[PDB]
């Protein structure tokens, strides 16, 4: 009844009681992070991709895909899996392959062979 | 007890499975100038940006370090080319891999080892950012199991070049023929191995629970990290020869003639944190990359192949050695050969017959107290001594120790 | 202790153990060869063991059995010129 | 009221030594026993 | 204050440095040990010349 504000192990502000109601409520930042580009080489073609990190895509060409590591513009999902040479994060990679676009998809360990 | 003719030879032998847990990487982060030394304040944004260019260095330093963790997990799980994958009859030999192998009943493909030891070890507003591996777990998982895979089907041959099939008896056979001891002692005694190697994985699979201090490097690296963090989140938060700590009360409360002096002291100390921090994070990199290197040279000297280096792969003669995914870390099941039972002979350097001096051909003279014989170093299996058990070179005189004795002739 | 709050902590391990350590480690590499890093101790002549040490480099049993006392000498002549050497020259200590 | 560096500071100076103490404890301690080598020294013609 | 603990911050960053060096060479010296002292190496120029 006689506390007003909160404050997490950080010494951060977490919640605080509004004095005019009896409601208390959280404070979270609003997004931010870095901003990555992802693109071949610049002989090879001109189109770009960006990727935003630890971002939801709510927050933020118009291709969207959802990424555990945050949200990716420009480049389309893919069900399939290939060598990759682009490492984006949590297993997913980028390629500039085909009427050719960059392709998101999920990293190919290698060929499945059963002795 | 020491004399001139006097050698202890084993008459048997216990399996033994050790377990070695090495750090392999450590989590990645970024930090943002703007958004941890002031907090988007356009004062703050317009001194610093004239204020040097460290945050180029520090950018670069964390870049690098995060590129180099990747690298890390990379150099030691990739070694293979293949997902090999274990036939569906699951056999091998009456030896019980199951508690190494995938478990295809739990929704996650991962073994009851790596469950255990995943389960024992389990954006801030200062601009602090932990950014996720390449390699997920399942990822690793997968590796680890294409390894365990080829080195149960083809034993080494599938590092040095294509994979070759080979029942795990001869693979046993080969390893003993590797550390010394005959392939008869394995055949023979194969019921026996395989319960002492069952018996070894279970123990192992007991005391990875039983003891929690096991899996101390990776819990003091977690640990580390996270004092690290919680240490600069807290020293933001400090006077550093100031007014007040916090910016909005020193730009609301002064003019910008003092509130200057201020924002720079304030500038300074949060650039020094940044500083010390990144150079403990390079410092812990490079002892990270050093583990990293020394658990990828144990991975290709003892899961690749079989390693003559004494005290490498294990305590005692090595044998087979079986990878096992951990979080931040590798931990290697070392199978190991180790000498039981010592029983105590006599022992001469030659033998004289017909004045010919007749030599052990890669083994031991042996003697207990009536006759002689001939076995090898590692195990006792005497033979009557014969002219293919030994060679002949030199007289007699020149030998000391040589004592009398009948070699038999086939012939 | 330095005026200015510096302090040297002694080691926990001192020098008699480290010795004792390597005594130890002398005897059994002496006694029982390589045996007792494997497992247990298993005591053997010094002549076999340089026999099969020999085996190990490529060069047979006999080479030592025929020429037992020439290596011998080597040897004592050989620990006599380093135990000469490691006080002839005073920097060969220059790591430490 | 200046930071805490101290705590930093005597946190690495402890590691460090912890680290020291675990140096000399990894490479003379790989025996299990202590070995004593027998009264008589012969070692067939060997001088120890 | 600041000039002493700029002091102590460096003299803690050179510790560091030689310890990461001096854990280096142990590792090397007990490495060396095992091979040598242990059993016998195969390994060209490393337990000697
Ligand atoms: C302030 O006025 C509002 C009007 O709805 C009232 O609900 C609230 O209880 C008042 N403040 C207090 C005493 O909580
Ligand atoms: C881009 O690739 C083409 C063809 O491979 C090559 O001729 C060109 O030199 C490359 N660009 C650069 C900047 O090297
Ligand atoms: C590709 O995978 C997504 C993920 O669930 C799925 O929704 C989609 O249908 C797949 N594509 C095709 C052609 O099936
Ligand atoms: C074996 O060693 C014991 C003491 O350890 C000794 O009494 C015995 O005589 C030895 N065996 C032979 C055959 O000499």
């Amino acid at each position: 009844p006689f506390q007003q504000f909160g404050r997490d192990i950080a010494d951060t502000t977490d919640a605080v009681r509004d004095p005019q109601t009896l409601e208390i409520l959280d404070i979270t930042p609003c997004s931010f992070g870095g901003v990555s580009v992802i693109t071949p080489g610049t002989n090879t073609s001109n189109q770009v991709a960006v990727l935003y990190q630890g971002v939801n895509c709510t927050e933020v060409g118009s291709n969207v895909f959802q990424t555990r590591a945050g949200c990716l513009i420009g480049a389309e999902y893919v069900n399939n899996s290939y060598e990759c040479d682009i490492p984006i994060g949590a297993g997913i990679c980028a390629s500039y392959q085909t009427s050719q676009s960059i392709i998101a998809y999920t990293m190919s360990l290698g060929a499945e062979n059963s002795v | 007890a020491y004399s001139n003719n006097s050698i202890a030879i084993p008459t048997n032998f216990t399996i033994s499975v050790t377990t070695e847990i090495l750090p392999v990487s450590m989590t990645k982060t970024s930090v943002d100038c703007t958004m941890y030394i002031c907090g988007d304040s356009t004062e703050c944004s317009n001194l610093l940006l004239q204020y040097g260019s460290f945050c180029t260095q520090l950018k670069r330093a964390l870049t690098g370090i995060a590129v180099e963790q990747d690298k890390n997990t990379q150099e030691v799980f990739a070694q293979v080319k293949q997902i090999y994958k274990t036939p569906p009859i699951k056999y091998f030999g009456g030896f019980n891999f199951s508690q190494i192998l995938p478990d295809p009943s739990k929704p996650s493909k991962r073994s009851p080892i790596e469950d255990l030891l995943f389960n024992k070890v389990t954006q801030k507003f200062n601009g602090l950012t932990v950014l996720p591996p390449l390699l997920t777990d399942e990822m690793i998982a997968q590796y680890t199991s294409a390894l365990l895979a080829g080195t149960i089907t083809s034993g080494w041959t599938f590092g040095a070049g294509p994979a070759l099939q080979i029942p795990f008896p001869m693979q046993m056979a080969y390893r003993f023929n590797g550390i010394g001891v005959t392939q008869n002692v394995l055949y023979e005694n194969q019921k026996l191995i395989a319960n002492q190697f069952n018996s070894a994985i279970g123990k192992i699979q007991d005391s990875l629970s039983s003891t929690p201090s096991a899996l101390g490097k990776l819990q003091d690296v977690v640990n580390h990290n996270a004092q690290a963090l919680n240490t600069l989140v807290k020293q933001l938060s400090s006077k550093f020869g100031a007014i007040s700590s916090v910016l909005n009360d020193i730009l609301s409360r002064l003019d910008p003639p003092e509130a200057e002096v201020q924002i720079d002291r304030l500038i300074t100390g949060r650039l020094q944190s940044l500083q010390t921090y990144v150079t403990q994070q390079l410092i812990r990199a490079a002892e990270i990359r050093a583990s990293a290197n020394l658990a990828a040279t144990k991975m290709s000297e003892c899961v690749l192949g079989q390693s003559k280096r004494v005290d490498f792969c294990g305590k005692g003669y090595h044998l087979m050695s079986f990878p096992q995914s951990a979080p931040h870390g590798v931990v290697f099941l070392h199978v190991t050969y180790v000498p039981a039972q010592e029983k105590n002979f006599t022992t001469a350097p030659a033998i004289c017959h017909d004045g010919k001096a007749h030599f052990p051909r890669e083994g031991v003279f042996v003697s207990n107290g009536t006759h002689w014989f001939v076995t090898q170093r590692n195990f006792y299996e005497p033979q009557i001594i014969t002219t293919d058990n030994t060679f002949v070179s030199g007289n007699c005189d020149v030998v000391i120790g040589i004592v009398n004795n009948t070699v038999y002739d086939p012939l």
